[PDB]
């Protein structure tokens, strides 16, 4: 979510309000493992 | 790969044509004509009317002409001189001399990417005062129209006729801004970026189109002619091209190597 | 190639990645990405410069002349000398064109340079 | 398939070095509608104007510098009889109609052979005032014969010399610097074009439709298409070869629409 | 399961005190895609670069203070032959390609035994300029031999000594105080790391993937991973024990991608 | 089908006078197995060595007699940088491996045209010591530049001048008469070859597999294939034609197997 | 689309926000062909 509360209605399209990355072709993960 | 450039057609190749590789994935579309030209840029700087204007005469203008230069702005990407359409762009390199310094304008951003022969769009016009806290208003009249150059009397105050009319008038607040979008109003189908014809059959100038414009705008104070001071005030003009379409691929201006 | 039809020759067209010193030797051009172009019936050769960049995009203008803006060099070497029968004119000429590939893309419009009007 | 003989009406032109026909900017510049802006019945095509017209350009030489060019305005070359381009029934129809809409088929011939080097850029360039002097008057045939080629320089690169209205004594005369009818000489290959290289061919083919700012334009003043023949690589040869090769051109109009039938044009 | 012999190509390294392999920050730093930002075919792995490379660090002593450290830049140690780390075919491939992407497998050996106390922090630390002097030039092997260990002090805690551009005579020279390439020495255990304690083991294992600001980086300049060997507890022993134990390290690259094949690198 | 552009890796070479590719002695010299005599994993091909390498030979002249020749040993030209043939990653891999197995793709270019007569025999000849002087040492690039062409005579026809072990003072010195590395100059067309005739083509193509006395051979010493360019008909032309046409060659290795990874070769 | 992001709702009718032409009665096209 982020620090955002006005969730009901967005005036501008997502690709104008934010960037999106282009196509090429809680419960926490541990940062380290042992073998 | 082998080709013949004399064909006039050359296939756009890739890395995999001769060598080992693949296509670079697309990631942008900003070269789209509707996206590129849809941004505002400075057209011209005009003086503000405080009285009923006398519209600038057609060329060649002779000595002693009583007229108000510098108040009217053609909505053209094309070059202008003295609020009338021009072929060559002109500028002044030195102050010294005698005579009137004519106003000239260009959209440098347009010709930096035209790159085409014909253009048509709607035109968002935005008017910004260069003087702080100015109360001003914008008057527009379309292509083929003209300025109504007279005044009428109310309570012994001369009220010019350009305060009214059937064409749009937009009153800004004190320190406010004016913004509105204009349709393609010409008799012509499109605007010629470059032109080879002639408008008249006699004494016309080759390459000067008559109606390659979205009309003319002017700035005026919403006060009668009796209220005047000597201090001249200035107004900047911004234009934005809406739903831009282009035809007939052509050249970009020469870049000097000096 | 705009020379006469009777002319025969070979050229090596080489694209070099960025380096501490620009390559000048034909042996150094041979170690880079290169193609040999033969003079014959077809007069033209389309050389596609490969996109080899550390980042996904590259800068159009080399302000600081970094690796993100200057992508090496293209060079032309003669492989063999051009051979002519007698009464051919000397020094033929190679006409150069630049063009965008089918994968070419542009991003982030900026202010123009108005230097052309002055 | 380098041998092509193209037939139109009673005229057939032949080449044995055909590079193909450059069809820009539609798949067929003959596919086209009655012009929607005039309501009288148009004068459409017939078999004595469905034909080719041939004219002569000035000779190409060693002394012709890079990017020097010849300008052939269309239909202005028919109106001016530039290079002997008499148009017969087509010019007779041009002078008697107010509006004219057509495309163009052009072929330029230059008689090269082996032991010669050089390249000619042959483009249809919209839109030009290159046939007009900087004073605003069109070039006469004597002046076109005296050039003998238009030299590229600072003017014609920036548009500084294009025809203009003078401001008059009321205004300061401005320093004219730039104009939109420039030629950027490195970029002329954007237009519908082929290259007449001495190596590979003696003739080139370009096929263009009607274009304009209006769906039809005035017969007397339009210059919507211009045949531009520009040197890319200068001529060189050893002595004993053919000096001064000639340049000819063949012009055919496609799908003509004529409107506003009236008497023969007399200038004011 | 403390006895592990790990095999790669023609090289096999053995330990009898294995603490396991620290896999951060993915479950397998060998699982990885062709780099999406270059369209030429990458030079992928082969069995003569699918191997381990071994180098020597400086001796650990009683006089080495707390948090004194040695910095091994990767792949910079191969380029500089730091500690005798000749890379053979891998370095030959590095000097002939513009781009390089790989992860790293590292193992550091130090020959402790009983009757010795001390602890060594062995971490792969992104991203460091610790191999570079404060004047902006990289350390030579003579200078790395003369240190013999880098002392922690006010500089290297605050980043005050990191390489910089001088402002010049136009500006007032500012008081340099802080920089983001600091070492906070108490916090180095955030990185993928193991501790070479004298009590429990003689060798440690850390396994890291490729990371970067771009999906591939330049072969000559990147320092995206650095093997940091830092003292936590100083060496102490009674006389008669082995003076000056040696520190060796073994480095293996994982899933290398090479792009931009060109001639051998020559500096300007 | 005389226009062929053959692509390998990042390098593409073009010809407009292709006679086809001579595939001897199998239908595809790229179809081949891992070498059965070494059990380590071979270093196989990758896209920065899957490419062409180009070098220069000495100029062909009127004064070059019949059957005069130039010898290009493979891979020896890469090791010696003969004719500017820098091999980059391929030579870097050669110097770091004990064994090498590959075939070869070769193309030789010479810029003839009309008004010239002459013929060049271009053959891949197994197996030669033609790059070696009769004293047993290999030719330097200065000596290869001074020849400028090797003249056929009594030696090189009978094998009398091939490298040999001297018997010493104990034995009578024998009259050396014959050797099996002779060139029979009329019979060089038995080898995989094409003829670079001035009449018909400017380039020739020969494609050969790996051969040897063993399923792999030492990288430093093997000369299993040699590019031989030999004059069949001398150059003749009238004055005013292009003097001294140049001879270039392009070499590509096919299916390389490298064995015995070790440090860079240093001679004793 | 053009440089427009507020796609959700248009207050004015299309023939007032823009012009429209009157009735009479990506993947890129090549600008030239060869016969």
């Amino acid at each position: 979510r982020g620090n955002n509360g006005n969730m009901t209605f967005n005036y501008y399209a997502n690709t104008y309000q934010n960037s999106v990355d282009f196509s090429t072709s809680g419960i926490l993960n541990p940062l380290g493992y042992l073998k | 790969s082998t080709d013949n450039a004399e064909t006039g057609v050359i296939e756009a190749g890739n890395t995999d044509t001769d060598f080992s590789g693949e296509l670079a994935a697309p990631g942008s579309n900003h070269t789209n004509v509707k996206f590129l030209f849809d941004r505002s840029r400075l057209l011209n700087v005009i003086k503000v009317l405080e009285k009923d204007a006398v519209f600038p005469r057609p060329f060649p203008t002779q000595e002693g002409a009583q007229q108000d230069d510098g108040y009217f702005c053609l909505l053209t990407p094309r070059p202008t001189v003295a609020s009338r359409p021009a072929t060559r762009f002109g500028l002044y390199a030195n102050p010294s001399g005698s005579g009137v310094l004519a106003n000239t304008s260009l959209d440098f951003n347009f010709y930096s990417l035209a790159c085409f022969t014909y253009f048509r769009s709607d035109l968002e016009v935005t008017v910004v005062s260069l003087e702080p806290d100015l109360e001003f208003a914008v008057g527009w009249f379309p292509s083929g129209s003209e300025y109504q150059a007279s005044s009428f009397v109310y309570d012994q105050l001369h009220v010019p006729f350009h305060f009214t009319g059937r064409t749009p008038r937009a009153f800004a607040s004190k320190g406010g801004k004016v913004s509105f979008v204009l349709p393609w109003n010409s008799v012509s189908s499109v605007l010629p970026v470059r032109w080879g014809g002639a408008s008249k059959l006699s004494s016309a100038t080759r390459g000067l189109p008559a109606h390659a414009d979205w009309g003319t705008i002017y700035a005026f104070v919403p006060r009668p002619n009796e209220k005047k001071s000597t201090a001249v005030k200035h107004v900047a003009v911004y234009i934005r091209y809406k739903n831009a379409r282009a035809w007939c691929p052509s050249m970009l201006p020469f870049r000097s190597y000096k | 190639f705009c020379g006469p039809m009777m002319a025969r020759g070979k050229f090596l067209l080489s694209y070099s990645p960025p380096n501490g010193t620009q390559p000048q030797t034909l042996s150094e051009a041979m170690q880079c990405t290169y193609s040999i172009w033969d003079i014959g019936l077809n007069s033209s050769w389309t050389f596609v410069v490969p996109y080899i960049s550390p980042s996904d995009y590259r800068e159009t203008r080399a302000i600081t002349n970094s690796v993100y803006s200057a992508d090496g060099w293209f060079s032309l070497h003669k492989l063999t000398k051009i051979t002519l029968p007698p009464d051919c004119p000397q020094s033929p000429c190679i006409l150069f064109f630049a063009s965008a590939g089918e994968d070419y893309t542009l991003r982030l419009p900026v202010d123009c340079n108005p230097s052309y009007v002055f | 398939d380098r041998v092509t003989t193209q037939t139109a009406g009673n005229t057939a032109i032949n080449t044995q070095s055909s590079l193909g026909v450059l069809c820009a900017y539609v798949e067929d510049p003959t596919k086209s509608d009655p012009p929607s802006s005039s309501t009288d019945q148009p004068t459409t095509t017939f078999t004595a104007i469905d034909r080719w017209y041939t004219g002569r350009l000035n000779s190409w030489t060693k002394a012709v510098k890079t990017f020097s060019f010849q300008a052939v305005p269309l239909p202005g070359a028919f109106l001016s009889r530039q290079g002997g381009l008499n148009g017969g029934a087509f010019t007779a129809t041009l002078h008697r109609h107010f509006l004219m809409k057509c495309g163009w088929q052009v072929q330029v011939q230059c008689n090269l052979t082996q032991f010669h080097q050089g390249a000619l850029l042959v483009a249809m360039v919209p839109e030009t005032t290159l046939d007009v002097k900087p004073d605003g008057k069109a070039k006469s045939l004597q002046e076109l014969n005296e050039e003998q080629w238009v030299e590229m320089s600072d003017d014609y690169r920036t548009g500084k010399n294009m025809p203009f209205q003078s401001l008059g004594t009321y205004y300061r005369p401005p320093n004219w610097t730039w104009g939109p009818n420039f030629i950027n000489p490195y970029q002329v290959t954007v237009f519908p074009h082929q290259i007449l290289n001495a190596r590979t061919s003696t003739s080139v083919d370009v096929n263009v439709p009607y274009i304009g700012e209006t769906p039809t334009q005035s017969s007397e003043t339009q210059n919507s298409w211009t045949l531009l023949v520009m040197v890319l690589v200068p001529l060189d040869y050893k002595e004993g070869a053919t000096t001064d090769p000639e340049i000819t051109f063949s012009v055919r109009p496609t799908s003509p629409y004529f409107n506003g039938l009236r008497n023969r044009y007399t200038a004011g």
